[PDB]
């Protein structure tokens, strides 16, 4: 996730956010995809985390199942 | 992982327009289970890899 | 209320458990069927005339019955309790011997038989076992899973049914008309079944079940028993001539020799009843019968 | 009787697989109903205890083989056809005996 990386890069900075216009971008493209598996199609996992997800069921499951 | 289900197969090409529209980018992966013909799914390779600048590329 | 438990059996497994109000004990035999299914057959009428009718009917020779109850499912069954059978006196169990005691077996199995007859009723389940043993050596039928009210005419009904050890020779060619011979033809086997303690039958199928009986007995000629090419079920085997009778049993009389030739004739209408066999010269000698006090009982 | 308790550890194995499968369901149903930012720390923790679950199920248990049996184990269909009993038990040294015919 894109948080993970912001810690290291204020740390770099010694004592020093770095701005933070690009502090509210961080929240855009995610990691997501699709797995073709025994169910001879797809099968929706991407990765362990966990933002990956949350930000998607107010499109795709709300029209169909 | 939370593992889902196919919705009638054909479903599927206004899927890849809508997640895109928003913000979120897809990635499909890999892995198959459909229309094999060579033999099996692991064929006939020497494992002894060489060339280092395509093995760093393969990894990556 | 469970007492105990007793043991298994073809389509209804025998419980020793004590009833209500009644002090008698009661072996109930509960038939495994079904209840979750919809549109479910459920309980099986083959024995409804079994549990409704018996308590009308009143023969020392025929089993006794109380009450009845159930639900579809678990139809449990209100009968008198037995002490014995019969199996257990020739197979395993060889130490209980019965010395001229088995005239007493075949003169009140006719008499059962023969009040079932007058009524109108075929009992479609011989096999050597059912003839159950009270404490006073009563000989009691089992049970009436495969009973029948029938009348003059003779038509088609089912097959393939009855314990392929005791069949008769024309309803293993898939006869569609019977007679009195279906219930006639095991009485003899029974009766050969005391004497040498063994099996006299050992058939598998349908098919097997025909060497066996035509070897020792014969095949059927046109003087015998006529009408059996017609029959489209039908298998040409060899010319079976015919076994003696009196020299396979050792321990058997003269006058036994009459009534065991009459009860395996392969002709139906012409085969011996249950009337014309009790006034022959075996059940009229000066070897009388035991009433039952001095018949030997397992352990 | 080896084989009817190995048959049964594999619907019992078949059963907790099932409800590890509708445990993912009730997460992605209630994801999103009661969270508006602050609630996301449980869909992190919910794979660790679905990895721990097999974890302790891999383990005790010596591989069963891959079959398509039900977990609950209730009125299964066999054929529900006249097909009497066995190919007509066909004779070859010493006749034994098979059962008589029922309803």
């Amino acid at each position: 996730q894109t948080s993970d990386i912001t810690e290291y890069l204020r740390k770099l900075s010694k004592t020093g956010v770095p701005d933070g216009i690009m502090q509210f971008i961080k929240l855009c493209t995610v990691s997501y995809g699709k797995v073709k598996l025994v169910l001879k199609h797809n099968r929706y996992f991407v990765e362990s985390c966990h933002p990956d997800v949350i930000q998607h069921l107010l499109q795709d499951p709300v029209i169909r199942e | 992982t939370v593992s889902f289900e196919v919705k009638q197969e054909m479903i599927e090409e206004l899927q890849k327009r809508c997640i895109h529209l928003e913000y979120p980018l897809l990635a499909e992966y890999d892995f198959r289970n459909d229309s094999v013909n060579p033999d099996i799914n692991i064929d006939l390779k020497p494992t002894a890899v060489l060339r280092p600048y395509q093995e760093k590329s393969l990894r990556k | 209320e469970k007492l105990d438990f007793l043991g298994e059996g073809q389509f209804a497994t025998v419980y020793k458990a004590r009833d209500k109000n009644t002090n008698q004990i009661v072996a109930i035999k509960k038939i495994k069927l079904g209840h979750r299914s919809e549109a479910k057959d459920g309980i099986n009428r083959t024995a409804l005339r079994e549990i409704k009718l018996l308590q009308e009917l009143s023969h020392p020779n025929i089993i006794g019955l109380l009450d009845a109850f159930g639900h579809k499912s678990n139809i449990s069954l209100v009968f008198d309790f037995m002490e014995t059978d019969l199996e257990v006196i020739i197979k395993d169990n060889s130490l209980v011997l019965t010395p001229s005691h088995i005239k007493a077996y075949m003169l009140m199995t006719l008499q059962g038989l023969e009040y079932l007859h007058q009524h109108w009723i075929l009992h479609r389940d011989l096999k050597p076992n059912n003839l159950l043993l009270d404490e006073n050596g009563v000989l009691k039928l089992a049970d009436f899973g495969l009973a029948k009210s029938f009348g003059s005419p003779n038509r088609a009904y089912t097959h393939q049914v009855v314990t392929r050890w005791y069949r008769a020779p024309e309803l293993l060619f898939g006869a569609r008309m019977y007679g009195v011979g279906v219930d006639m033809w095991a009485v003899g086997c029974i009766l050969a079944e005391l004497l040498l303690r063994v099996p006299f039958l050992p058939g598998d199928s349908d098919l097997d079940q025909l060497t066996r009986i035509f070897e020792t007995l014969g095949t059927p000629t046109e003087e015998q028993w006529p009408d059996m090419c017609s029959l489209p079920d039908y298998v040409t085997f060899k010319s079976f001539p015919g076994i003696p009778l009196h020299h396979i049993f050792s321990a058997a009389g003269d006058d036994l020799l009459d009534l065991i030739q009459g009860l395996f004739l392969f002709n139906p209408c012409a085969r011996i009843t249950a009337t014309q066999a009790l006034k022959m010269k075996y059940f009229s000698n000066r070897p009388g019968p035991t009433p039952g006090c001095q018949l030997p009982r397992p352990n | 009787q080896e084989n009817e308790q190995r048959r049964l550890f594999i619907q019992k194995e078949e059963q907790l697989q099932q409800i590890l499968k509708r445990k993912n369901k009730q997460a992605f149903l209630d994801e999103l109903e009661s969270s508006d930012l602050p609630v996301a720390l449980l869909l992190a923790q919910h794979k660790d205890r679905s990895t721990q679950l097999e974890m302790q199920l891999e383990k005790p248990k010596p591989v069963k083989p891959v079959t398509f049996s039900t977990g609950i184990k209730m009125g299964q269909h066999i054929s529900l056809a006249p097909i009497h009993k066995l190919e007509e038990a066909l004779y070859e040294y010493q006749p034994l005996q098979i059962e008589t015919y029922g309803p």
